[PDB]
């Protein structure tokens, strides 16, 4: 069930006295005319969300509703605020109460306090750990629904509990309908009378007339046209564009090489002047060991480097762990040494099917003795491995590829190919053309760009058009529609009907009359 | 048959050292690590360290670092565990065990299998 | 280091019973867990590795399950020769560590 | 120790070679001419064709002649130029903002 909240849910935002003044404040208020869930207590006490604050109201004739429970689990496992009003004694506790499956009243505590015809409205919000309670009691004569009217709720209690409250439940006296609303960060114009009592309010987002009233800081609007808010079309999706195939890098001939070199005579391949597509490392799940140092593989297709070096060799499983900075052993010290500040990735996979013979593959060698340890990235050119098909996993051959990334004070030719998306025309999008980003409408154009020209600019030096890197067509960039909202109204002494003018826009993005 | 056969039980005085041997047969000796695990009166199992018989490298549990030495003699496919400065709570059953590799969990080679029969070392005067 | 907690410490069961033994790791070890059986006077023997893989030659009434921190050794149909102490062991990180063991007795 | 490889009077072939932050930028324009004595007089803008991120410190250069062709060498300066773009985006004229007071006024 739902009812009309009308103008309920306005409370004093602070403890400041004001009079004969209209004060504009932004706080968590109940939006005007919003829907609040209507519960009944006749012939129904569910747990409701708390979100960012809850508006509560009830109508009484026999004091059926006597308390509230606020918390997260309500099962003695966490702290839960308990408020009980029995006859003449208001009781507030924050103990870890063990509540029944259906709490009701018949006819490690850190705080304790002891003190239809009646409408009792409440607001419960938690700001930086402070549980603020507002309320107002007024006589009413209405059973069916909430009375219509306006009444401000004064603060009464402020408990610095610091408790994360996400759910709440009501308490009924069994031998009383209640409403639950939610607060939003709306701006309200509050009217303070000569006695400092709030007598009216304007919700600055209910409708264009309320926006006009807030703009003029008045509850009366003179006849005329007022500018109250700027209209701006929002983008719907992003567009990422890179060439389909600019230039790839020969990573295939490094990993899928027919034959590999020994670890002492490790082979180095230089990668320069090509877009580095690392998706062959992501897709290919045929890798046994994949460890990176100094850089992350996910954030690698969007990062440039001056040069990339691909070192490849063959070792056994017990030695794969030695291909890392700060490692020691025959391979690290005598065959292949990585510096302590190495920035790259180490990849290895079991190559027992390729680098093993029935009589033992002895073509892969390794340096056994040396008078000193190798310097980082040193190649000194011996004992033979000789792998067999029945070797243990630690003694089976492994093909290792070590990618190392350097960044010097020189131009970076190796960066990375980022995935492209489809292009959407005649819609407000957030586009990215070869790294140039912006927001605007992409349309077809008749601008004859020269083969070497990629971007266009207007007199103001802003981007006018771009050439699609995949299909050599020229697309115009028109910034997304924007302007202003003006409200055309006769004075509030005659009518509350208004007309809205959206300045310098078409009647598209928004009894509609198109004017210049 | 793959088997690990250990040397016989010994009594050693507190402060002395003991050297237990583990002769391997029936498999490629340099192709598997040899680990040592001991079992004290309260039958808990306690890993001590490993030796790589191919490279000669070792790695010891921090509890025994500075007090244990693991070695091997490939020519007779035997591993050794020497524990020095023996104390009363070093009285235990000492096991050698074969482990194929320390990377891939998914293979049966890469767990303790098989084990030696154990060597009871009693530390007493 | 990774602590392995086994439960129960002891269990008495009848021939033909289904028996479950649990092992909890102090942190995630994926599937890097094994189960060993130690019969009286004998060295431990690998039963289950990689949490759920059956060691060759081991009777299939011994099975394992679990991943992460919680692991279970199951004996689906207890036999008199299953009188033994059972140990879990993690291989995720050195030092490799064992549970305290579960003693199985036969009613 | 090669780090890069690429394989693809009547004619005037003009080039500009400059190195900015390690990038070797090559511009050129080919046009038919009918003049042997000297450079033809006129204006023609050079489009970019190649940009090699070599990062090499270049201080000297030499030409290569085919033996069984005059050439000119100029130097660039940090001058300010006013560039005239036509309706097709082609540079058709230019003002050197330091050639003389009239160019400064323009
Ligand atoms: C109440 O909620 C806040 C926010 O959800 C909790 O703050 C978190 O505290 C933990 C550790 O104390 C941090 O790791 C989180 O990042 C914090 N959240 C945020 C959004 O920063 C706070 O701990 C909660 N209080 C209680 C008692 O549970
Ligand atoms: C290219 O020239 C620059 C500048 O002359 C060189 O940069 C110098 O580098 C050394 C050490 O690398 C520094 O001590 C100098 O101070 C740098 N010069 C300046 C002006 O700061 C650069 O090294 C040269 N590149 C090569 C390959 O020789
Ligand atoms: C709230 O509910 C009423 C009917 O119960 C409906 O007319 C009104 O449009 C609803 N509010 C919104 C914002 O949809
Ligand atoms: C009201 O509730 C409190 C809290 O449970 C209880 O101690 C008290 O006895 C109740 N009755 C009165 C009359 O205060
Ligand atoms: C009591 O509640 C507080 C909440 O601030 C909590 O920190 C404390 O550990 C709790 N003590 C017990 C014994 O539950
Ligand atoms: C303010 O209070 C006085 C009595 O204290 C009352 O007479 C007066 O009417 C009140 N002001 C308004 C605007 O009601
Ligand atoms: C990139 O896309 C265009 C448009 O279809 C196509 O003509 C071109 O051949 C593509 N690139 C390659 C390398 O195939
Ligand atoms: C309303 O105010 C306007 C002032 O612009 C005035 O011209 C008009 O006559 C007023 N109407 C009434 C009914 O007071
Ligand atoms: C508005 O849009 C319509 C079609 O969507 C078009 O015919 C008309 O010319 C547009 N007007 C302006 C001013 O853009
Ligand atoms: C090859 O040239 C590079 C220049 O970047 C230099 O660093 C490298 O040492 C050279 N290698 C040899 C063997 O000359
Ligand atoms: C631009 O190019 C068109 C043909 O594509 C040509 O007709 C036109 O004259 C050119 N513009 C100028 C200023 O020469």
């Amino acid at each position: 069930a739902y009812t009309n909240s009308f103008t309920r849910g306005v409370y004093y935002p602070d403890k400041v006295f004001r009079s004969s003044v209209l004060h504009s404040t932004q706080d968590l208020f109940l939006p005007f005319f919003s829907n609040v869930t209507w519960f009944h207590a006749i012939h129904a006490n569910p747990v409701l969300p708390f979100n960012d604050g809850v508006y509560f109201a009830s109508t009484e004739k026999s004091n059926i509703i006597r308390g509230w429970i606020f918390g997260t689990t309500l099962d003695s496992k966490t702290q839960s605020l308990l408020i009980v009003n029995n006859a003449t004694n208001v009781v507030i506790k924050v103990c870890e109460f063990q509540f029944c499956n259906d709490p009701f009243l018949g006819v490690n505590c850190t705080f304790e306090y002891v003190s239809f015809k009646n409408l009792r409205e409440f607001v419960f919000k938690n700001i930086d750990g402070y549980f603020k309670i507002y309320s107002k009691h007024t006589p009413i004569n209405l059973v069916r629904g909430l009375p219509q009217g306006f009444s401000a709720l004064e603060p009464l209690v402020d408990l610095p509990i610091g408790i994360n409250i996400t759910r709440f439940q009501t308490l009924h006296i069994s031998y009383a309908a209640y409403y639950v609303g939610y607060l939003q960060p709306r701006t309200f114009l509050l009217k303070y009378n000569e006695n400092g009592t709030i007598t009216d309010a304007v919700d600055c987002a209910l409708d264009p007339l309320s926006e006009t009233k807030c703009t003029l800081k008045s509850f009366t609007v003179e006849k005329g046209i007022y500018q109250t808010s700027n209209f701006r079309v929002q983008p719907t999706e992003s567009i990422v564009r890179f060439p389909n195939i600019t230039n790839l890098c020969p990573f295939g001939e490094v990993f899928n090489a027919t034959r590999f070199a020994s670890v002492y005579a490790w082979n180095r391949k230089r990668i320069s002047n090509c877009v580095a597509d690392y998706s062959v490392l992501y897709n290919s799940a045929s890798f046994s060991t994949f460890k990176c140092y100094g850089v992350s593989p996910t954030k690698l297709n969007d990062l440039c480097f001056t040069n990339v070096y691909a070192d490849s060799f063959v070792i056994r499983g017990d030695e794969v762990r030695q291909i890392a900075p700060g490692q020691t052993g025959n391979i690290a010290d005598y065959n292949y040494k990585l510096p302590d500040d190495f920035t790259g990735c180490v990849i290895a996979w079991n190559s027992n099917n390729l680098d093993s013979k029935v009589g033992g593959n002895y073509n892969y060698l390794y340096r056994l003795f040396r008078k000193s340890n190798l310097k980082p990235f040193e190649r000194d050119i011996l004992q033979s491995y000789g792998f067999q098909p029945t070797y243990g996993v630690g003694y089976q051959p492994y093909r290792v590829v070590v990618l190392s990334f350097e960044l010097l004070h020189a131009p970076a030719t190796v960066c990375g190919p980022k995935k492209s998306t489809n292009l959407v025309k005649n819609k407000c999008v957030n586009f990215n053309f070869n790294g140039l980003t912006g927001t605007g409408v992409l349309t077809e154009s008749n601008k004859k760009f020269l083969p070497f020209q990629q971007f266009g600019r207007d007199i103001a030096d802003t981007t006018d058009a771009v050439r699609d890197p995949q299909t050599l067509e020229i697309l115009d960039i028109t910034p997304c529609s924007f302007g202003g909202v003006s409200v055309i109204t006769p004075g509030t002494n005659t009518s509350n009907q208004v007309a809205v003018l959206y300045q310098g826009v078409n009647c598209t993005e928004v009894n509609v009359f198109q004017t210049r | 048959e793959v088997q690990l056969v250990q040397s016989g039980a010994e009594v050693k005085k507190p402060g002395a050292s003991v050297k237990v041997s583990c002769k391997a047969s029936g498999y490629t000796f340099t192709g598997y690590y040899m680990h040592w695990v001991r079992q004290a009166p309260g039958q808990g199992l306690e890993w001590m360290g490993w030796i790589n018989p191919n490279s000669g490298g070792t790695n010891y549990a921090q509890k025994f670092q500075g007090r244990v030495t693991m070695t091997r003699d490939t020519s007779i496919t035997t591993g050794y565990m020497e524990l020095s400065s023996l104390r009363s709570d070093d009285t235990a059953l000492y096991y050698c065990a074969r482990v194929g590799a320390h990377d891939y969990y998914d293979s049966s080679d890469n767990w303790f299998d098989p084990w030696g029969q154990g060597t009871l070392v009693t530390v007493f005067s | 280091d990774i602590q392995m907690t086994q439960s129960p410490s002891s269990v008495s069961a009848s021939v033909g019973d289904r028996l479950t033994i649990t092992c909890r790791a102090s942190q995630g070890i994926s599937s890097w867990l094994a189960w060993y059986q130690q019969k009286p006077g004998k060295a431990p023997k690998l039963l289950i590795y990689a949490a759920s893989s059956l060691q060759s030659g081991v009777p299939s009434r011994f099975s394992g399950s679990g991943s992460g921190t919680d692991f279970t050794l199951t004996i689906s149909s207890l036999q008199p020769e299953d009188f033994a102490t059972y140990y879990c062991q993690q291989a995720n990180s050195f030092p490799w560590t064992f549970g305290q063991g579960t003693k199985v007795e036969i009613k």
